DNA sequence: TAGGGTTAGGGTTAGGGTTA
């Protein structure tokens, strides 16, 4: 069995605040899909700022890619030496038309919920 | 499904002792003498040598099974990539006897003989002599004999035989042998059989035998050295490359044997070593080295060494290359 | 594989009034009837009493033809669509701007999607279907009876008829050539592949 | 509780065609004017472990229906 | 310069996708073309033998026929290399769905391959190779000298020291497999030392089977974004497109003396004999009796009671035997359920050792244990002689056809043999 | 969805540069504090749009096609059209319900700067001229005859027709009753305006139209083909695209062959305090969004490439002279620099129209401030 | 658990009305076996108890079926309604 | 003399440790 897929919104694992090896879920919209190197670079926007995420896809293939769609990512994170940080898909689907705000109030406030039932205790 | 596939392993031979049944006579099924053991040994010589030489693999590491047989680990870097296809070509390539149960003669070779052929039978010679004249003695027996003709066109078949019942010993039966195989060389006259009849028999009642199916699947599984043989208790240990021919199957520590050591280790260790606050490493560390595996341990750790030197190596080689110093 | 019926099942016949005795004609065929009633649909009018050629009208049949493919280029670029939900079956042109897995979401029932009232299949087999009428030459080549292919070509088709059928097919073809559906660009097919370009 | 027909709607009424998660409004079915307090709690016997034990249970809600829709 | 630039040379390692414009119907002629040439050069190849005049000859006919490019006159050669361009580029995107098929088609195209180069002139295929993006070495006389008797005695048709006039290439043994494999080449520290014809072909070949390979593992990725509705048919056509009722268990002693193929009849005789077999013959016996009507449990009691007669334990074979047949049919595990050894397959195996019956006697049998065996079968000396002929011929399914004509007491068996399912249900079609 | 998508986002971003906003927020993140939406101006229902009816519709880059209603009960004026792009800061309470506070307007592309080549041209004279030149029922074509004869006495400099040719329109061709192919016909006509220019000698432009009937009726189209033209009459025979950009002597021309002015008016709706010319609106309305035909969904009489539309029908830079023939009431106005001229109809039912000339002299750019080389127009009725 | 479809029923050629009746039990029966089918990466529900088993934790099923949720609706509803849950019922004496 | 019928109803259990 593997460890669970917590959230993380783009901006924070753009800024490595995860430590290596851990197991998380992020989204954003994809970029470009690099055929031959199995890469895929996914962008997401905040503000005036855009983060990027590196995404190995050597475990999903075939896989169709449609240009310019959002996307949901579940794998595990590697510090890699030079390339930064690349997440290794386990599971790679698409979604359309979910608006990102209730989705990131969402996750706020789950966090919001644990960290009270953890004022407990 | 279908993207969990197999990426490398190490290449791997398996040789079996019970494989030469038919032409060997010293034990019955699952039984070994001491005179039987240089059959592996020349085995292991032939198969080393070849690697060594006609691929010039560098690392090479001999296990011995524990009841008949020795496998090969070759661990070398530009091997473990290697797909399947190349390592069924290097079991054809070093396969000479090819045929079933139905077949009786294992070798059809031409007038041309090939480098490696030749090789085998310059390094084979300086034990086929021993062992197969005096130890087994392959033509004792009528029947021996009479299996013997088989393998040998006909025309001669009744004139060896009044040969051999005028002999006595199998020595003399073997040189009057040689003697009508060369005079028969002399007087090819329309034969389909090879110029090198004493050549290709002892090829077929001396080479060794392997198995493509061992070596063809990259998925397939191995015994792992160090294992516990649980029919002799015999350990399965590394063999020495510079002292194949003073291996002796029988002398191989047991478990039950190094258990008692261990027992007479801490016996002595009542009065030896006292009053120690190490972790568990050290003292398993003195442990097997009080043991009788110690210079088992010391080749897999001279081989270990070898291997990293070769790291080594390849690491400044890449410097070297990289302009990185 | 597939017949002259299953190919043009839901395409429109053509219909053209004939100048002089005012009566409706129709075309689905090069030939009209079959057997022993094996004769040209434009030899002769409609009407029984009508002695005119339909073949002095080949200004007025192209003329006509013209503008039925004016119209159904025109019916096609309508960009009509209709929602999918079987208790929606909503009509819209508004094309959305929020896309799903599949394509455009119906801001009606935002469960379904969106599919063209009027596809470029449809066009493109109604304009076959004209270019099929004016193909005497295929005609002749599916007469399976060599002797009676040979007695019809030469009874009643002199060379000029068939220059007439191919004026005729010219202006249905000409549009054909434009047609981008017919056209297979191989840049987007392997433009994957980067290695050796 | 205590013919193709039969089979049909009982293929059909144990399907997850029909067990999907519905939004009801529902109308008390005791009407509040009634008034008749005669229940004191029962006892059955549920066991989950392959081991019985008894244990006491209030009465079930009875419920009417007004309007049932999809979700 | 267009034409030129694009299509300098009557050969082509395909390394470049076209950008220009196609009709649809003009696609789809060129497709199936493609496919049927490839068809025609399979069946002519394992037809005959390499090289003659006759299967050349043939082959050449059809390449003509076809309205592709077969030969190399200078003038107009600009349509034919378009129309192969494109078509085996439309081919590649075909097939490329499963393991099979890509080895299917990488062996007919290597086939194509050879045929052009071998009628290729020797400048030209020099100039082929300096527009490739190949790089070979040469030796110098010094070792060229040196080792002339290793290369001598390698025996690479070589006729008693030709080696004057030759220029020797060497080259790392990863990519010279074919000449590897058959002991023709010597070797030494992982490189090979070569003659110039057969090796420049041999490489050629491997280098092209390993680039392409590497292609079809890119494209497989492709057809995930392959959702145009046009063109599906085409593809759907490219793509392609044994339950005889129960029996008993005391009828297959009969049966096998009826109705089993020589390609397994010894297997069988060797079973009731010793009574035990090993892994090769014993996945085939298995998969064969699965694939002629058997159930699991008529099964499982007739492996325990062929291995009672073997003097075992009753819970040694449930821990052991019993318990490999449970996944041999695919009762529990993976439950991949396995389809039967072809005819071909089985001649084409691993071949048999020492303590192992597997595999059709034809193939892997003495010819005077062959003749034995068939006379144990009271075959006529007509047919004794037309059966050697034909394993002279390698011919091996014509003898096994021989074979089924004779035991039935049939002139004709009217089917060619492929499996030996077919067989058995033929036999009894026959009963 | 991608070429909406592009334009949308390419022209929010221009006028993001140009009015210094700082950022915008997403369509759906409900705040109480207001906040700078940008979306594509659309009508939810069916009918002609309306103030009750208005609903913005967001782009991919922000929101993923976002429809949320717009509420102007609090706006004080209001001139919207569909398919329009404006930039609109309200308050989202809740995320579905929005009132506007605050509207934009759009900004003109820069002029075109004339080169030292440009001022050297003194003058010249261009005429303008649209159909159908047809009567209800007459193809005696004594209107096309008429004005020949005005242009081969007058001699202008360069000589412009619009189209229709031949207007579809006509009984005559609706009941196909015409003796020769309407090729035949056209290339017949062709002929004889060569003919009748031949006297002249002045140059002629040729603009195709979405009502020919020979040519194939999707905007934008190709220009004519013609093969039979002479040595001496290439030199002043040309074909040119619907719409054309035309530049002589450094002065931008603004072509169109469609009635933009009549589809905006009937599918407008303003609430203005004061009196205004809405013709006036409309064109500034069309200048500032940068776009031949921003109106979206376009009219259901006539087919729209939208692919080949924005890869050909952009405006280059903000023309000095701009041409709309109309069905509308004739009229001459000027916004912004851009002169617009609306001869309209040349027949109308079964009489004569109305034709311009035009006046192109080349003032002195010394001053700082651009003004229309166009000094002077008369629309002379026929 | 793999409930047991033994015993197939068998369809006679009755009137009209029983054939459509066949044909609409088909349209059942493989709309049920396409709405069970699951492969990795999809949505799924499950309804059942709780059972330790080689000592670790198990959910038995007693109904389970997948989920077609192409835009994350309903998850991101359960995940913003259970909250609520909890602090309502649950983290109460 | 004012509600219909009022009825209590499903409430178990199923087995890992596997390859061509």
């Amino acid at each position: 069995l593997p460890k669970p897929g917590t959230y993380y919104l783009p901006w924070e694992v753009s800024a490595g605040q995860v430590p290596d090896g851990s197991t998380l879920r992020t989204f954003g919209r994809l970029c470009l899909y690099d055929m031959i190197q199995s890469r895929v670079t996914l962008m997401a926007q905040h503000g005036s700022d855009q983060h990027q995420v590196l995404v190995c896809t050597k475990l999903v293939e075939p896989f169709h890619a449609q240009v310019g769609s959002l996307y949901i990512v579940l794998g595990e994170l590697q510090h890699q030496q030079d390339r930064g940080s690349v997440v290794k898909a386990r599971v790679l689907t698409c979604v359309e038309g979910m608006n990102l705000p209730l989705l990131e109030q969402a996750i706020r406030e789950q966090r919001l919920y644990k960290q009270e039932r953890g004022g407990s205790q | 499904l279908g993207a969990f596939q197999a990426q490398e392993k190490e290449l791997v031979f398996d040789i079996d002792m019970t494989d030469y049944d038919d032409v060997r006579r010293c034990c019955s099924s699952a039984d070994i003498c001491p005179k039987c053991w240089t059959l592996m040994t020349m085995a292991i010589r032939i198969i080393d040598r070849a690697l060594k030489e006609d691929f010039g693999f560098k690392h090479r590491l001999w296990v011995y099974s524990g009841r008949r047989g020795v496998h090969c680990w070759v661990c070398d870097e530009s091997v473990r990539k290697l797909s399947s296809a190349v390592r069924s070509g290097i079991v054809e390539y070093l396969s000479l006897v090819k045929g079933g149960q139905d077949v009786k003669k294992k070798v059809h070779l031409s007038e041309k003989i090939h480098p490696f052929i030749r090789k085998s039978i310059n390094i084979i010679k300086k034990y086929f002599e021993e062992y197969a004249l005096v130890n087994q003695d392959i033509l004792e027996n009528k029947e021996s004999w009479d299996k013997i003709l088989a393998l040998v066109p006909e025309t001669i078949h009744d004139e060896l035989q009044q040969s051999f019942q005028k002999s006595h010993n199998s020595l003399q039966r073997w040189e009057h042998l040689k003697k009508v195989a060369s005079r028969y060389q002399n007087n090819i006259k329309n034969d389909k059989y090879g110029p090198w009849l004493e050549w290709e028999i002892m090829l077929q009642y001396c080479f060794p035998r392997l198995d493509i199916n061992v070596s063809k699947g990259i998925n397939h599984l191995l015994k792992s050295p160090f294992s516990v043989h649980p029919k002799t208790g015999r350990i399965s240990v590394p063999i020495d490359l510079q002292k194949v021919d003073q291996f002796d199957p029988f002398t191989v520590p047991t478990i039950s044997f190094i258990c008692r050591e261990l027992d007479a280790i801490s016996t002595n260790e009542e009065e030896k070593e006292e009053n120690e606050a190490e972790s568990d490493v050290k003292h398993r560390t003195r442990d097997y080295k009080k043991t009788s595996l110690a210079p088992y341990v010391k080749v897999f750790e001279h081989f270990l060494e070898n291997l990293d030197k070769s790291r080594k190596g390849e690491l400044l080689k890449k410097s070297d290359l990289q302009k990185d110093f | 594989q597939l017949t002259d019926e299953e190919k043009y099942r839901d395409c429109e016949r053509f219909k053209c009034p004939c100048p002089t005795c005012g009566t409706e004609n129709i075309y689905d065929n090069v030939f009209d009837g079959s057997g022993t009633d094996m004769e040209p649909s434009l030899y002769r009018c409609s009407n029984i009493d009508c002695k005119a050629s339909p073949l002095t009208f080949t200004v007025q049949l192209s003329n006509k033809l013209i503008m039925d493919i004016r119209r159904f280029i025109k019916k096609y670029y309508d960009g009509w669509l209709i929602c999918e939900e079987p208790t929606c079956r909503n009509r819209t042109r508004h094309l959305p701007l929020q896309f799903s897995r599949t394509g455009p979401l119906c801001p009606a029932c935002m469960k379904a999607t969106l599919q063209p009232e009027y596809s470029d299949k449809s066009l493109y087999t109604q304009l076959c279907f004209y270019r099929y009428i004016f193909d005497a030459e295929c005609a002749l080549e599916k007469l399976t009876t060599d002797h009676e292919k040979d007695k019809l070509k030469k009874q009643f088709f002199t060379p000029k008829v068939l220059q007439d059928y191919r004026k005729l097919k010219n202006t249905a073809e000409q549009f054909l050539s434009r047609s981008g559906y017919s056209e297979v660009n191989l840049s987007k097919l392997f433009a994957g592949c980067a290695v050796k370009s | 509780g205590p013919e193709p027909m039969t089979m049909f709607l009982w293929t059909l009424c144990t399907s997850p065609s029909v067990l999907r998660p519905i939004v009801l409004s529902f109308e008390l079915e005791r009407k509040p004017s009634k008034i008749v307090p005669l229940e004191p709690p029962r006892l059955q016997r549920f066991q989950c472990g392959e081991l019985p034990f008894l244990t006491h249970v209030n009465p079930r809600l009875r419920l009417s229906c007004l309007s049932i829709r999809e979700s | 310069d267009q034409r030129n630039a694009s299509y300098p040379h009557c050969l082509q390692f395909y390394l470049q996708p076209p950008s220009e414009n196609i009709s649809l119907i003009e696609f789809e002629n060129l497709a199936i073309d493609r496919v049927k040439l490839l068809k025609s050069v399979e069946n002519l190849g394992v037809s005959y033998v390499k090289g003659t005049e006759q299967y050349q000859s043939k082959l050449e006919s059809e390449l003509r026929k076809l309205k592709f490019s077969y030969r190399e006159n200078l003038e107009d050669e600009y349509e034919p290399r378009r129309r192969d361009h494109i078509s085996h580029f439309i081919l590649r995107l075909a097939y490329c769905q499963s393991e099979e098929l890509r080895r299917w088609f990488i062996q007919q195209e290597m086939d194509l391959l050879r045929f052009r180069f071998s009628i290729l002139p020797k400048d030209k295929i020099q100039d082929f190779l300096k527009d490739s993006q190949l790089q070979f070495e040469a030796i110098s006389d010094e070792e060229k000298t040196l080792r002339e008797q290793e290369i001598v005695a390698s025996s690479p048709s070589l006729s008693g020291l030709k080696l004057g006039f030759e220029s020797i290439y060497k080259i790392p043994f990863a990519d010279a497999l074919d000449l590897f494999r058959g002991r023709k080449v010597y070797l030494e520290d992982g490189f090979a030392y070569v003659p110039l014809k057969d090796i420049v072909a041999i490489i050629l070949n491997e280098f092209r089977a390993k680039l392409s390979k590497a292609l079809a593992l890119t494209a497989r990725s492709l057809p995930a974004v392959q959702s145009d509705e046009r063109l599906q048919p085409l593809l759907n056509h490219l793509s392609h497109s044994g339950n005889v009722g129960k029996i008993s268990l005391d009828q297959i002693d009969l049966l096998s003396t009826k109705s089993f193929p020589p390609c397994m009849r010894q297997l069988h005789k060797a079973l009731r004999e010793n009574h035990h077999l090993r892994h090769g013959g014993r996945m085939q016996y298995g998969l064969f009796l699965k694939g002629i009507g058997l159930t699991l449990e008529q099964a499982l009691q007739f492996w325990k009671q062929e291995f009672i007669k073997g003097k075992m334990d009753p819970d040694k074979f449930d821990k052991g035997y019993s318990y490999n047949i449970r996944h041999s049919f695919g009762k529990e595990g993976k439950r991949t359920d396995y389809t039967p050894f072809s005819c071909l397959k089985i001649i084409l195996s691993n071949p048999p050792s020492q303590g192992d019956y597997h595999g059709c006697p034809f193939r892997h049998s003495d010819p005077e244990l062959l003749k034995q065996k068939l006379q144990s079968y009271k075959i006529s000396p007509g047919g004794i002689s037309q059966i050697l002929d034909l394993v002279k011929g390698t011919h091996y399914q014509v003898a096994c056809q021989k074979y089924f004509e004779m035991i039935h007491n049939v002139d004709d068996c009217g089917f060619s043999l492929n499996h030996p399912n077919q067989f058995f249900c033929e036999s009894q079609r026959i009963l | 969805r991608e070429v909406l998508t592009c334009k949308i986002e390419e022209l929010g971003s221009e006028l993001k540069e140009h009015y210094k906003i700082e950022a915008f927020t997403p369509l759906l993140a409900p705040a109480q504090e207001p906040v700078t939406l940008l979306g594509q101006i659309g009508c939810d229902s069916n009918g002609k749009l309306n103030n009750k009816s208005v609903i913005l519709e967001g782009d991919r880059e922000h929101s993923s096609g976002a429809q949320i209603p717009v509420d102007l009960s609090e706006l004080k004026e209001y001139s919207l059209f569909p398919g329009q792009v404006v930039i609109m800061e309200g308050i989202n309470t809740t995320g579905r319900k929005l009132v506007a506070t605050k509207l934009y307007e759009g900004v003109p592309l820069p002029f075109y700067q004339p080169t030292e080549e440009d001022a050297d041209f003194e003058q010249s004279m261009v005429l303008v001229a649209c159909g159908p030149y047809t009567t209800s029922d007459s193809i005696t074509y004594d209107p096309l005859l008429d004005l020949i004869a005005v242009i081969n006495h007058d001699r202008p400099d360069v000589c412009i027709l619009f189209g229709p040719f031949l207007d579809a329109k006509h009984e005559q061709v609706e009941n196909c009753l015409l003796t020769s192919p309407f090729e035949d016909i056209f290339k017949q006509c062709l002929r004889t305006i060569i003919e009748g220019t031949r006297s002249s000698g002045s140059h002629l432009v040729f603009v195709p139209s979405l009502r020919d009937v020979h040519h194939e009726p999707v905007y934008p189209q190709p220009p004519f083909s013609y093969s039979d033209l002479s040595r001496e009459d290439k030199k002043q025979v040309q074909f040119v695209s619907e719409p054309c950009s035309l530049s002589i002597n450094g002065v931008i021309f603004g072509l169109t062959s469609t009635d933009l002015l009549f589809h905006l008016g009937a599918e407008e709706i303003s609430s203005s305090s004061g009196t205004s010319d809405r013709f006036s609106r409309i064109l500034k309305h069309i200048l500032t969004q940068r776009s031949y035909y921003p109106l979206y969904p376009p009219q259901e009489d006539m087919a729209i490439d939208y692919e080949s539309f924005y890869v050909y029908a952009q405006l280059p830079v903000t023309p000095d002279v701009l041409i709309i023939p109309s069905e509308l009431r004739y009229f001459v106005k000027d916004v912004l620099g851009c002169v617009c001229v609306n001869p309209g109809r040349l027949t109308k039912g079964q009489v004569g129209g109305t034709f311009a000339r035009l006046y192109l002299r080349r003032p002195a750019a010394d001053g700082a401030e651009r003004q229309s080389p166009c000094i002077a127009v008369q629309v002379v009725r026929i | 658990w793999k409930k047991l479809n033994t015993e197939s029923v068998s369809a006679a050629p009755s009137a009209a009305r029983e054939l459509s009746l066949t044909s609409q039990l088909k349209k059942l029966q493989e709309t049920i076996e396409q709405k069970t089918k699951i492969e990795i990466g999809d949505t799924i529900r499950v309804r059942g108890s709780i059972r330790t088993y080689r000592e670790e934790r198990e959910i038995h099923a007693t109904t389970y079926y997948k989920v077609d949720d192409p835009v994350w609706n309903i998850q991101i509803a359960r995940m913003l309604e259970l909250p609520t849950i909890y602090r309502k019922v649950y983290d109460q004496p």
